[PDB]
């Protein structure tokens, strides 16, 4: 009945959800890590508390993973093209939204740790901005879950 | 691959859970370490 | 118990200058107290007992020199296990000599 | 195959409950008492919940395992 | 001291690898005196030795969790016997040598009464470890488990703040923090906990064709978007309770947010000032 | 023959682990437990007559496990010899 | 030589505990049972007159199998007995093995080491404790193993087998038993198990003298 | 009635799984290697404690190999379009996840090993950040095996 190529977009969604969010998480991890390794030289006592950005970035990857596996278990051989489109939409949503989030976390954390090396008070504002960054990935998860469930 | 690397991964991630997801709820963690004049000069 | 952290509190001490050293040495033997600095306003090298720390630093320098000579040589060093408190009396200067 | 959801639950519930409730009354006085009683209680809680969730995962199963014809042929002989 | 070994074991859950970790842990612990005396500069090795006790508990809990997963190097232990069975499909069902020849992977089903004699008494049934459908069961189980464990852990965490606030005598902290905070937890994610337990009690093989889905129900509940179509409600009157919980949760945010600044304005800008 | 004590210690630990694990595998293979089926070098023709054939191939793998456990026993003795030699 | 120590009747209680559980293990761990029957289908050419099967003492009965004519087109279909009772059989026979080995060790101590044996009546105490352990194990194993043997007889009954087989269920077919297995060895094993239970129990009262606690 | 062109997607899944994970591992080895070479002139004692990132890039590579070999084993001459697209999804998921995770591993290792050269306390922060990076490749592996085995 349904077109046989329908599954292609389902698997594309499944992949996208993980891959794009993972790219975002990777970039965030990298920038925050360089910032950490820089700040450590002058204020070595702050490294563990200041890792919070990498800790937050990994969460974008968690989000990517959850949407990916949900699309996966939703997939089957005979899905209708409508459903395959919803799966693609969910995957793209979470993945690219997480990519935007990851750029946000990377930049904010990289700047924040280096600043905190000179001003410990910034830490709190860093956390605030980082939350405002993660929420972008979170919203992508919300829309992706709604779409994939519909 | 598993015993050292995967084990270490799970190690640190569990540490991460207790640190971030759990302790944020009740734990402040801003106090000074008490390191008295405890004849530590043995080193 | 470990259920929650310790109940620490602040305190202070008066004692005669001469007995200060011996009494704080007994507090070092005890080990349950942490000391503050009551004159941060000026450097530690400008307190009442500058020369006393200067000479301990120099004596430890010389002991490190002789220890380096020992390591270069073949004689061991005695890890006897004794860890006595340093005498407060002016036998300090005998050890110096 | 008598794998009821009656006897295993009683046995393991009472096992971990004994560990987490009665043991603390038998632990002697001592400085390590706090960490020891905490170990008992937390171990009971965590292990019991773990096993409970694992078995209720199988209570009233919704879908069956999918098996190669080779293993189906072999198991038909092998297992009850 | 326990929960870190616990969760690390949820992750590293394997009977055999737990044996190996416990073996290394003991190999260190018994010789600790020799290591302490003949310490060396290897930073990694020294840090692991420092952590030996943690490693010991970590290995023990990995043993326990691997058994519960019915996993020993990814294989099962078989001791208590399979809850699933094969022959009752031939007898009550309609399998034949023709089916075993012509369907490489066939299937199995709990609907017919002869197959399943109840859940495996300790852990997961060994059959899954050889079943190709292993992932469908294990992912759902482990996903939803990790969920229950994490939320219960977080509730434990919330509780732990009360014993701080009591001793510190912070009645405002208690009243407009903990209580609202814990209500928001229990209402939103503790309720998901209630549902994850409930499903395993509510639906079965003969319900498989129609069993509802917690994702959909939870998302509808957040949306106030309860449909009259699709899968049916989990239980009678669910709309009222779910709307009530959502309203309580959405009020908790104002409840914690607004009052404490207001109360501080009252007592430290009207009182102490009037 | 001689080698460094740390390498010899690694040898003994490796040999002991091999013996134990392969003893376990051989025990279960001789028991013919289903859990290990896919590792059996079974052949398509065998699934016609009865399960005795697959039992015998299970036992072949079990014997093979016991043999490798034996090689590990020899290795363990060898490495212990070297450790005490150092 | 303190052979006289075992020549004492208490020594003879140990000799009883050592010949028993030896012959119990022997009677249990060497049994083989056989079943046979006849199936005569509507098409006489599709009959199987002298069907046979055989099984062993671990009694993994569900593994025991045979193929019978399906009463159609002369084709045979496969058949399995019901259940297993290894949980009782292996436990009981292993108990029989363990008890006599311990009795042998004790008996050697009786031959050679009385003055160490009664050292503060330590030997009486420990022998009483081990007697109690074996008494508990014999009790539980014997009860469960009698339950087993009974269930096993019922499962292996040729009549029950025929009933569970569809051949008689299918129309126009006649079947009957041909052989019903013997169980003398297993009967002896279980009887010896109960006898061992009572022997070990009475040994508690006997050693109650040797501990001095009577 | 399986199209012959459909099997191409499974081959491409295997390829992607190998190649993109390989590129990620290559970059990860490369940047960490230049960092190590720079560090070794001044602080040679850190060579073995600093090679770890190279090992982690190797783990990214092994992840790629595992997924690719599994896909290859699952391939068949009349493979269905659905399963083939599943294999392509697995291949892309793992491969691009490895690419991103390797980029992170390389940059983190470079910056870090350099950081440790001037400040040895940072070593712990390095290893934490590096594993957080490798976790992205783990997620890629997870999703990839799920799709490849469905």
């Amino acid at each position: 009945n349904n077109p046989e190529y329908s599954s292609f977009f389902g698997v594309m969604g499944a992949s996208s959800a993980m891959v794009f969010s993972a790219m975002g998480a990777a970039y965030g991890t990298a920038k925050s890590g360089t910032g950490i390794a820089a700040m450590s030289v002058m204020r070595p006592e702050l490294i563990m508390k200041s890792i919070i950005p990498v800790v937050m970035a990994g969460i974008i990857a968690i989000y990517g993973l959850v949407v990916a596996v949900l699309i996966a278990n939703s997939l089957t051989d005979g899905i209708t093209l409508y459903r395959s489109f919803l799966q693609l939409g969910a995957g793209l949503s979470v993945g690219l939204s997480g990519l935007a989030a990851g750029f946000a976390i990377g930049i904010v954390g990289d700047a924040g740790v280096r600043g905190t090396a000179q001003q410990p008070r910034l830490f709190v504002g860093m956390i605030l901005i980082l939350i405002f960054a993660e929420v972008l990935g979170l919203y992508g998860l919300i829309v992706a879950l709604i779409l994939s469930t519909k | 691959i598993l015993l050292i690397m995967e084990g270490l991964s799970a190690f640190l991630h569990a540490l991460r859970l207790h640190w971030v997801e759990f302790q944020n709820k009740f734990y402040t963690g801003t106090g000074f370490k008490f390191l008295p004049f405890s004849f530590e000069h043995i080193r | 118990e470990l259920f929650r952290s310790e109940e620490m509190t602040l305190a202070q001490l008066f004692l005669q200058s001469e007995a200060a050293y011996c009494c704080v040495s007994e507090l070092e033997e005890l080990g349950k107290v942490q000391f503050r600095d009551l004159n941060p306003d000026v450097n530690v090298f400008q307190r009442k007992f500058v020369n006393e720390v200067r000479r301990c630093e120099e004596m430890d320098r010389k002991l490190r020199f002789v220890e380096k000579e020992i390591r270069k040589a073949n004689i061991p060093i005695m890890d006897t296990g004794e860890n006595p408190e340093v005498p407060f009396p002016r036998d300090m200067i005998d050890l110096e000599a | 195959t008598a794998h009821s959801f009656a006897l295993p639950v009683i046995i393991f519930t009472t096992f971990w409950g004994l560990i987490g409730i009665a043991g603390p009354w038998f632990v002697p006085k001592g400085p390590n008492r706090g960490v020891i009683i905490t170990m008992l209680v937390a171990t009971a809680v965590c292990c019991y919940l773990f096993w409970l969730i694992a078995i209720l995962a199988q209570l009233n199963p919704l879908f069956g395992p999918q098996l190669k014809n080779e293993t189906i042929w072999y198991v038909r002989f092998l297992w009850e | 001291v326990i929960t870190f070994p616990f969760l690390f074991a949820v992750m590293f859950g394997d009977f055999g690898h737990g044996i190996l970790m416990t073996l290394f842990a003991v190999w260190m612990v018994l010789r600790e005196s020799r290591i302490l005396s003949q310490k060396n500069e290897n930073e990694m090795f020294s840090m692991v030795f420092s952590g030996r006790y943690i490693i010991l508990l970590m290995g023990l809990f990995s043993i326990y969790t691997g058994l519960i997963y019915n996993d020993c190097f990814s294989k099962s232990l078989n001791i208590f016997g399979s809850s699933w069975s094969v022959r009752p499909m031939f007898t009550i069902g309609n399998w034949t040598e023709e089916t075993l020849l012509g369907s490489s992977v066939l299937q199995l089903n709990p609907a017919i009464p002869g197959v399943f004699g109840g859940p495996y008494p300790f852990g997961i049934d060994p059959i899954w470890n050889i079943a190709t459908n292993k992932l469908t069961f294990l992912n759902s189980f482990k996903m939803k488990m990790s969920v229950i464990l994490g939320i219960i852990h977080m509730l434990f965490g919330v509780s732990l703040s009360l014993f701080n606030h009591i001793y510190f005598k912070k009645p405002l902290n208690i009243y407009f923090g903990f209580i609202p905070e814990i209500i928001f937890m229990s209402s939103l994610f503790g309720y998901l906990v209630i549902l994850i337990f409930y499903k395993w009690t509510a639906y079965d093989a003969h319900s498989s064709r129609n069993a509802p889905s917690l994702l959909i129900h939870f998302i509808n509940m957040f949306l106030f978007s309860y449909p009259e179509s699709g899968n049916a409600m989990l239980y009678s009157g669910q709309k009222g309770i779910q709307c009530f919980l959502i309203v309580v949760a959405m009020l908790c945010v104002p409840w914690m947010l607004l009052f404490k600044p207001l109360i501080l304005r009252h007592q430290y800008l009207r009182k102490k000032h009037l | 023959l001689c080698c460094g004590p740390k390498l010899a210690a690694c040898g003994i630990v490796l040999s002991a682990w091999g013996v134990i694990m392969l003893i376990m595998l051989g025990i279960f293979f001789n028991v013919h437990s289903a859990v290990l089926i896919e590792d059996v070098p079974f052949t398509e023709k065998d699934f016609e007559n009865g399960p005795q054939n697959i039992y015998n191939l299970y036992e072949q793998v079990s014997y093979n496990c016991f043999i490798a456990a034996g090689l590990y026993l020899l290795l363990g003795g060898f490495s212990f010899c070297q450790v005490r030699l150092n | 030589g303190q052979f006289r120590v075992v020549k004492e009747p208490l020594g003879f209680v140990k000799v009883l505990q050592w010949v028993f559980a030896i012959f119990a293990f022997a009677t249990c761990g060497s049994y083989t049972g056989e079943l046979r029957l006849s199936v005569e289908c509507a098409n006489k050419t599709e009959s199987a007159l002298n069907i046979e099967v055989e099984f062993e003492y671990p009694f993994r009965l569900h593994q025991v199998y045979f193929d019978a004519p399906s009463c159609v087109k002369g084709g045979t279909t496969k058949i399995f007995l019901v259940g297993d009772y290894s949980s009782s059989a292996e436990f009981f026979v292993t108990v029989a093995v363990f008890a006599f080995l311990y009795s042998m060790g004790a008996l050697a101590t009786y031959i050679f080491l009385q003055n160490k044996y009664r050292e503060n009546n330590k030997g009486p105490m420990m022998d009483f404790l081990a007697t109690a352990v074996f008494a508990f194990m014999w009790l539980v194993s014997s009860s469960a193993w009698a339950k087993g043997l009974s269930d096993v007889k019922m499962a292996t009954d040729p009549e029950n087998i025929i009933k569970e087989m569809p051949m008689c269920r299918q129309t126009g077919n006649t079947c009957k038993e041909l052989r019903d297995p013997v169980t003398s060895g297993l009967n002896t094993s279980v009887v010896f198990g109960f006898l061992n239970l009572v022997l070990w129990v009475g040994n508690l009262w006997f050693v109650f003298k040797e501990t001095g606690w009577a």
